[PDB]
């Protein structure tokens, strides 16, 4: 019944600026210290700075000096974070958090926002190239067989990979996408018994809503 | 021939009633010193610093109640040393109505010890000495019961501590000292 | 800046166990005037925002069960979960709010422990479809292993290749509680056509000897 509501996900070109908002739907910004925290994919939490919306006085981590500007609008009960001259290092999740005033010299960060995704890329929308991953001619045998699907060179995220239109749900794992060039590359693994493949059908179905593309690639054994 | 500046603690721990009690005390202290040559200035400190009125502002509007009334509590942590630097540099500066050859007096009222301050007293006190700023301190509450807390006050104030340090039990006890401080703001 | 040093970075947990986490600051966090430790613990569940769990080093935030207990003073702090529930698997961060800049610990990720498992290595030559495009990508999967710590070596005709390699790790599986990793060696069609033997080597706790999987460009 009391929460911090943040602005939507952002995709921006390098060198541009971006302005994120945070609106508490339960209390007044004047009565707290609004904080901004950065969280890069696999890294911890990095404090950017804070604002006293009552008098518009701010504090920043010197790392963020120049890069970040924290402002507040008491009229719309909103705190803002502006990030300037954007680089790929600015691609992270941004959280606004509040420090209440409870009768002590300072306090912890009691309320947190849902987060705002910020992606910085020079890349334009690009559909993926779907490549089947079948084992080599002399791969031998076991009771189980692992097959794949390679989703290369798309932009932006996400891409959704399924196997046999969702029928094959067990023994499947899609690995998180990584940045090769300024585009994403992803892969999915499927494990099936040696009895249903190649005898029966195994197809990966990849969808990239951004480029309005759907690709269905049947995993066929290697040519020779 | 006297320029009195107040450095008031507006940190979180001070309850609203006690803040107004401190505000009322400052007010009363100025009323009792209605000498045409006495000028007052006020800065509030916590983790943030605000000048409420310059010596110039005071001279153009000598009503203490009109100046004290709008002051709103800053809240937050305690950065005493930074406050002292900002007083010496900002309040005791010719542009802000500070009179040269006029006695420089600073009165510090605090409820607790400084903590997490970028600056230390060794970075601020020698400069205040150099500028000839006689400083008085009023240590309010239980924070000032230990021996290390008492030496902080003795550091804050001018030497000797016996002539420049006050200590009160609570903010209501500020009414009780309204006398012996007037008999310290003279020349 | 105050340094928050959390230990361990990852922690193997079983349901009902009692877990402990350490957080040590480079500076004292006990404020003399209020006798309070300016330390907080946050819990961040997968794909969720951090949540305040404990403040003043030992005070539980409203809604926090009694199973979570914060202890310590000045420098050395501890978060304790007596009888771990499955809902408790998350990253626990400690924070100092004594002075600016406000600093966070690296975090302690709680993961579910299970029996050690060796990876299932699979090598895949580049698809004919890819070769027609220009470039060639040789893919290596390292599936369903425990614990999370693993290393991959790429070998083209014996010489270790480092350039072109891109790794990706899955989160711990909800069902089988294992980890999986994918390695993609990406060269041009030209470059791929220069050599014959391609190998991906997997090194894990399960064996002293690495798991080796290879293919030959001329093998049909
Ligand atoms: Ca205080």
């Amino acid at each position: 019944q009391v929460q911090l509501q943040q602005s939507g996900a952002e995709l921006v070109k390098p060198g541009a600026s971006v302005k994120l908002s945070c609106t508490p739907s339960g209390f007044n910004i004047k009565d707290i210290y609004m904080q901004w925290v950065k969280q890069r994919p696999e890294q911890g939490l990095e404090w950017i700075g804070r604002i006293d919306p009552a008098n518009d006085k701010t504090k920043y981590d010197p790392k963020f000096q120049g890069k970040a500007t924290i402002t507040a609008d008491t009229s719309s009960n909103t705190a803002y974070l502006q990030l300037s001259s954007l680089t790929s290092e600015d691609t992270a999740v941004y959280y606004c958090a509040s420090e209440g005033h409870y009768g002590y010299d300072g306090y912890a960060m009691d309320y947190w926002g849902q987060g705002t995704t910020v992606t910085v890329s020079s890349a334009k929308t690009t559909p993926p190239s779907v490549y089947p991953l079948a084992p080599g001619s002399a791969a031998q045998t076991n009771s189980m067989v692992t097959l794949g699907c390679l989703v290369k060179g798309y932009f932006p995220e996400p891409v959704t990979v399924t196997w046999n239109s969702g029928s094959l749900s067990s023994g499947v794992h899609t690995f998180p996408a990584v940045l090769q060039s300024d585009l994403y590359t992803l892969s999915s693994s499927v494990t099936v018994p040696s009895s249903p493949r190649p005898s029966e059908t195994v197809t990966c179905n990849v969808a990239h809503p951004a480029s309005s593309t759907k690709v269905d690639k049947k995993i066929v054994p290697r040519d020779c | 021939d006297s320029d009195i500046a107040f450095l008031i603690d507006g940190s979180g721990s001070i309850i609203p009633h006690d803040f107004r009690r401190m505000k009322e005390f400052v007010s009363t202290v100025m009323e009792q010193l209605k000498k045409s040559k006495t000028l007052f200035s006020l800065m509030q400190y916590s983790e943030e610093f605000r000048i409420h009125f310059t010596f110039k502002e005071f001279q153009n509007n000598p009503n203490p109640r009109s100046l004290v009334k709008p002051i709103t509590q800053l809240l937050g942590r305690t950065h005493t040393a930074t406050g002292i630097r900002k007083v010496v540099r900002e309040l005791f500066n010719i542009t802000n109505g500070a009179r040269k050859n006029a006695f420089k007096i600073l009165v510090v009222i605090t409820d607790g010890e400084k903590f997490g301050d970028p600056l230390g007293y060794e970075d601020v006190i020698p400069e205040a000495d150099r500028e000839g700023v006689i400083r008085y301190v009023i240590g309010v509450g239980d924070a000032f019961r230990s021996e290390k807390s008492r030496q902080e006050l003795n550091t804050i104030a001018s030497k000797p501590p016996r002539d420049h340090v006050f200590q009160v039990n609570n903010f209501e006890a500020l009414k009780t000292i309204q006398n012996q401080l007037r008999e310290k703001g003279f020349a | 800046d105050i340094e928050m040093t959390q230990s361990p970075s990852s922690l193997g947990v079983s349901v009902g166990e009692k877990v402990t986490m350490s957080c040590k600051s480079s500076q004292n966090l006990l404020y003399s005037s209020n006798q309070k430790n300016y330390l907080a613990w946050y819990q961040q569940k997968p794909g969720q925002s951090p949540k305040l769990l404990i403040y003043w080093a030992s005070t539980r935030e409203s809604g926090v069960p009694d199973r979570f207990t914060g202890t310590g003073s000045g420098t050395d702090f501890t978060l304790t979960i007596s009888s771990v529930k499955a809902e408790d698997l998350a990253v626990y961060y400690c924070q100092q709010y004594y002075s600016y800049p406000l600093t966070f610990g690296a975090g302690t990720k709680l993961e579910l422990k299970r029996a050690d498992a060796a990876p299932t290595v699979s090598i895949f030559p580049p698809s004919s479809e890819q070769l027609t495009s220009g470039g060639a990508s040789v893919v290596c999967f390292l599936n369903n292993f425990y614990p999370k710590d693993i290393n991959v070596k790429w070998k083209i005709d014996g010489s270790e290749r480092q350039n072109g390699v891109l790794n990706s790790w899955t989160d711990q599986d909800s069902k089988d509680s294992t980890y999986s990793m994918s390695s993609t060696l990406t060269l041009t069609k030209d470059e791929y056509e220069r050599h014959n033997s391609y190998t991906c080597e997997a090194t894990h706790k399960t064996s002293t000897s690495p798991i080796v999987k290879s293919f030959n460009r001329n093998e049909c």
